[PDB]
DNA sequence: CGTACGACGTCAGTCAGTCGGGAGGACTGTCCTCCGG
């Protein structure tokens, strides 16, 4: 099944043969089978998990700081940026 | 009395900023070192400022302590200085508001009393009108008398070198260079810059400026936090040193409170993450010192001296070296005590004690060297190595030769150069062991001028440690260029020790030279005997600005030799080289910025961006006659050599062939010269035909050359193939070095240099007028030192035994000044005529190093461009505002 | 001097190649109902 990531890059049909391919061989490239990405489980208790636990520390932080600033973190993707935020306190 | 540790530093560019004392309208001196006639040194005149706390808008108050930012790899312009009031003034130079300026003119940023920002450049004192200003004394130590100051480094990381030995196995020295990551406290980089100060009264104050911000922000703290004023007010700080340690944000602020008779020690801590930092403290211990020593004598705290110690060392611990004499004795204990954590199955642990035979009266610790200098009151200086505290003079004596490494060289004083006879601590003001240890700074109080003292070696008379010494020397430059160090100390030095070897045997001396040089390029990895790919990146490297300037000092003395001629003429070639490939690659863009911006023909800008392509080219045919008028001297010297060839005063004409870049490197030049040539024909100028002289003018100077370049060309190429052939011949790497820097044949070679005389003559005289280029004025290429300095001053002034740096008062009237040193008659960076209006209006420069003028990084006046007009066009000499040819600083020529 | 022919340059059109939206579809895991223990 696994295409090479050349043309998993290119989109075009892989041979996928063993060790190379045809267009990794012919065209003159390195043909790599990269490991499949790990990433998170998609359940239901998974995303509950973590819906769960963002909703709480959503709820603590709002004893602690003002719902505007709740809804600013809660976009921020500079770590500078997430704190200065706590430093203007 | 303790002597002044910070009233004088030494900025790494060399600029000697120090405090003045006596002159009743300035309180702050700048000079630097400059070269006579090639041969001896004198520091440069005085640039005497005022300092006043009412600068921003009249009594000014004396100095306290001067501190460059040199610290780490911080790049060394920013001083800042505080008075005896408390006040910080930070200068700034080598900057102005609206241009930029060379090294010895100065600038404000802004001044503590609340901070506030003002911009105003400084003008020196002499040159101002006479003010209403008058030396008030403060001699109050005021709450605000800072007693430490400490800047802070930035997220660079330094590489320097630890130690160099000898592998017997080879017969040759060996050094490893250790990166050094940053250890302390470091400001990130979106601070401008950041310092801290302690103040006499435990009040701490740190400065910074945000990079994108013009205004200034200060915190302060106190660093006894007691819930009352009474003890606040109260911490009478003796000594107060700030030594950072490998805890991140951390620096030990080590000082001893005689209200409490203990050495109390504290913790700083910062958090840098725009938010201002916060700044925390933290109490962490105290002890009492010790009254009496083993046998019965009692002891007196002279002098707290914590070493700033990296992570590198075993034990990164400070070393607290608390100072104690024995009265009535001459000897000196030096206790040691380093700082540690308590463990269980913190504290201050015990290492050992030290006698010293002499009082001690000041104690420096060196940057980047870990060396503690112990100025002893007979003038003796004995500075033993953070590693062992062994001595490091007579190290080599002691050393256990035994061993896998051998001969452990760190710096040329571990050979043996001792200082003179310095003089007594009670006549000098302060004193200041050079950066590299090659010599002392001594400030005296009947010398209005600084002294200077140099090492001497007894043994001068024995030939066989030439070789440990050329070595030692080889390996004192290269921790100097790690650290981006000048060096003029360590030149200085070099120079007295050949100067008596070849008062006995001139011989001698030249081979000296040699095997000196030779070490350099295997210290620092590069092999002049390696493939062609690496000898392109020699061109292009710094170090041949330096490397090759040493011989140009170390080679002065030998009138009539080529040891100076062959370094200066590939040297000036480097500035040859960065004319026209200097161009060539902004040319290049030019070509696209005419097609993309043909859609907009009526704009304002076209305009004078049209003006500005076709003026440029006419700037380089100043140039291109200078560049003309140097192979002519190489061609008619082949015809001289031809006739006799048994004259030496005519050697250097086989080096200048013999070295293995310069033949591709003119190469270089003749294929983008005929780039350029192809590309000016594809696309010349058609909207404005007055402007095609310069291209046309370009076209005519290479064809009415008087010997043809392609007849040239061939002349070169074929000289290389000749010289590889040989190679595989025979192996030999001497052959490398005597094309570069020899300039010679050796005699076992002596059949190539038959080749030489034979070969050139029928190669490519035989397309030129041969009677013409014998007859051809060549003179004025200003190749020797004796077309530099005039010929008043061109010859040694004072015997050996006084020295080698002369001070001023000593040299003749009319030769007084820097305007008599040199011929003011022609241009060094564009090759051209200095007419009497660029001589008069002062606005030339002069490097301290070589002795070169040049009006470079100025406007041009109006008759040197294409057409005469007021409009200012910012030409290429901008490039050596600051910096020469030869890595040499640039100064404005005094009137 | 005038006309004709040739050569060069510029513009347009066509073809190929490549990034891309996303169809195809095996699959992972959901999320119902309700079996049978
Ligand atoms: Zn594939
Ligand atoms: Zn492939």
């Amino acid at each position: 099944e696994q295409a090479c990531d050349i043309c998993r890059l290119k989109k075009l049909k892989c041979s996928k043969e063993k060790p190379k391919c045809a267009k990794c061989l012919k065209n003159n490239w390195e043909c790599r089978y990269s490991p499949k990405t790990k990433r998170s489980p998609l359940t239901r208790a998974h995303l509950t998990e973590v819906e769960s636990r963002l909703e709480r520390l959503e709820q603590l932080f709002l004893l602690i700081f003002p719902r505007e600033d709740l809804d600013m973190i809660l976009k921020m993707d500079s770590l500078q940026d997430i704190k200065a935020l706590l430093t203007g306190l | 009395m303790m002597l002044g540790e910070h009233l004088m530093s030494w900025s790494k560019t060399g600029i000697i900023a120090y405090s003045d004392s006596q002159s009743s309208n300035a309180n702050i001196c700048l000079t630097f070192l400059e070269s006579i006639n090639g041969i001896n040194w004198r520091f440069h005149t005085p640039q005497k400022y005022v300092l006043h706390p009412q600068l921003h808008e009249q009594f000014f108050y004396n100095i306290s302590s001067i501190h460059w930012n040199n610290w780490f790899s911080l790049p060394g312009d920013m001083l800042a200085v505080c008075d005896e009031l408390g006040n910080m003034t930070m200068l700034i130079t080598g900057q102005r508001p609206d241009r930029a300026t060379t090294y010895e003119k100065l600038t404000m940023v802004f001044q503590d009393n609340k901070i506030y920002n003002h911009v105003m450049p400084l003008k020196p004192v002499d040159k101002l009108k006479p003010m209403n200003i008058e030396r008030k004394q403060t001699r109050k130590e005021y709450n605000t008398s800072i007693l430490e100051f400490r800047w802070l480094t930035s997220s660079k990381s330094v590489i320097v070198s630890q130690f160099c030995a000898f592998d017997s196995s080879s017969n040759t020295y060996r050094s490893r260079a250790q990166q050094v990551p940053p250890y302390g406290v470091y400001h990130p980089p979106f601070i401008k810059y950041a310092c801290l100060a302690i103040r006499k009264n435990g009040q701490i104050d740190f400065w910074y400026q945000f990079s994108n911000s013009k205004d200034h922000k200060k915190i302060t703290l106190q660093l006894l936090d007691t819930s009352n004023q009474r003890f606040k007010d109260l911490q009478w700080l003796e000594f107060a040193r700030i030594t950072p340690m490998n805890d991140d944000q951390c620096m030990l602020i080590t000082t001893y409170s005689k209200l409490s008779k203990n050495i109390s020690f504290y913790k700083l801590h910062v958090n840098w993450n725009l938010n201002d930092p916060s700044l925390k403290i933290q109490f962490i211990l105290s002890t009492t010192l010790d009254p009496t020593d083993d046998e019965g004598h009692v002891l007196k705290l002279e002098n707290l001296h914590v070493v700033s110690k990296s992570s590198i060392e075993k034990d990164p611990s400070p070393e607290i070296l608390v100072l104690y004499n024995v009265c009535d004795t001459s000897k000196s204990l030096v206790k040691r005590y380093r700082l540690a954590p308590t463990q269980l199955s913190y504290n201050l642990r015990r290492h050992s004690d030290i006698v010293l035979d002499k009082k001690v009266t000041l104690i420096t610790s060196e940057m980047f060297d870990a060396f503690v200098s112990f100025y002893f009151e007979d003038g003796t200086i004995e500075s033993y190595n953070q590693n062992d505290w062994k001595l490091e003079t007579e190290r080599l004596i002691s050393q256990s030769q035994l061993g896998k490494f051998k001969n452990i060289i760190a710096s040329p004083l571990s050979a043996g150069f001792n200082y003179g006879k310095l003089p007594l601590p009670p006549s000098v003001e302060w004193m200041k062991v050079s950066p590299s240890m090659c010599g002392v700074i001594v400030k005296q109080y009947n010398k209005k001028w600084p002294q200077f003292y140099a090492a001497v070696q007894k043994n001068y008379a024995d030939p066989e440690k030439d070789s440990i010494n050329a070595t030692a020397l080889a390996f004192g430059y290269v921790k100097s260029l790690h650290k981006q160090i000048s060096a003029e100390d360590l030149t200085i030095a070099a120079k007295t020790h050949i100067l008596r070897i070849s008062f006995l045997d001139r011989k001698r001396a030249k081979e000296f030279i040699t095997t000196l040089l030779k070490s350099l390029y295997s210290f620092f990895n590069i092999s002049p005997d390696a493939p062609k790919e690496i000898m392109d990146k020699i061109i292009t490297s710094r170090p041949l600005q330096k490397i090759m300037l040493l011989q140009l000092e170390l080679g002065s003395c030998f009138s009539q030799e080529n040891i100076e001629e062959m370094a200066r003429v590939i040297l000036y070639l480097k500035n040859v080289l960065f004319a026209f490939n200097g161009v060539a690659r902004n040319f290049h863009f030019a070509i696209e910025q005419i097609s993309n911006n043909s859609n907009q023909q009526q704009n304002p800008k076209l305009f004078q961006t049209i003006f500005s392509k076709q003026d440029l080219i006419h700037s380089l045919i100043p140039v291109a006659k200078w560049f003309v008028k140097f192979i002519t001297y190489l061609t008619q010297e082949i015809l001289i050599l031809i006739n006799d060839p048994t004259n030496k005063e005519y050697t250097l004409v086989h080096g200048i062939f013999g070295a293995k870049m310069s033949r591709t490197l003119i190469l270089s030049i003749l294929n983008e010269i005929k780039k350029v040539t192809q590309i000016v024909a594809k696309f010349p100028e058609t909207s404005y035909p007055i402007l095609n002289e310069s291209s046309t003018f370009l076209k005519l100077v290479l064809s009415e050359s008087p010997v043809d370049f392609e007849k040239f060309e061939t002349f070169l190429v074929d000289v290389n193939n000749k010289f590889i052939a040989l190679c595989e011949q025979q192996p030999s790497q001497e052959r490398e070095f005597s094309l570069l820097v020899k300039a010679e044949i050796p005699p076992e070679y002596a059949k190539v240099g038959d080749f030489l005389l034979q070969y050139a003559n029928n190669a490519v005289i035989s397309h030129a007028n041969a009677a013409a280029v014998y007859f051809a004025d060549t003179s004025g290429l200003k190749i020797s030192n004796s077309e530099f300095f005039n010929p008043e001053i061109f010859h040694l002034l004072q015997p050996l035994e006084e020295g080698l740096i002369i001070d001023t008062d000593k040299l003749p009237i009319k030769n007084r000044t820097s305007k008599s040193f040199s011929k003011l008659l022609y241009d060094d960076v564009t090759c051209d005529k200095l007419s009497v209006s660029e001589i008069s209006d002062g606005k030339l420069k002069r490097c301290s190093r070589c002795g070169s003028v040049t009006r470079a990084g100025n406007i041009i006046s109006s008759d040197k461009t294409i057409v005469p007009t007021s409009i200012q066009t910012k030409r290429w000499p901008t490039m050596y505002t600051r910096l020469c040819i030869c890595s040499g600083m640039l100064f404005e020529m005094d009137g």
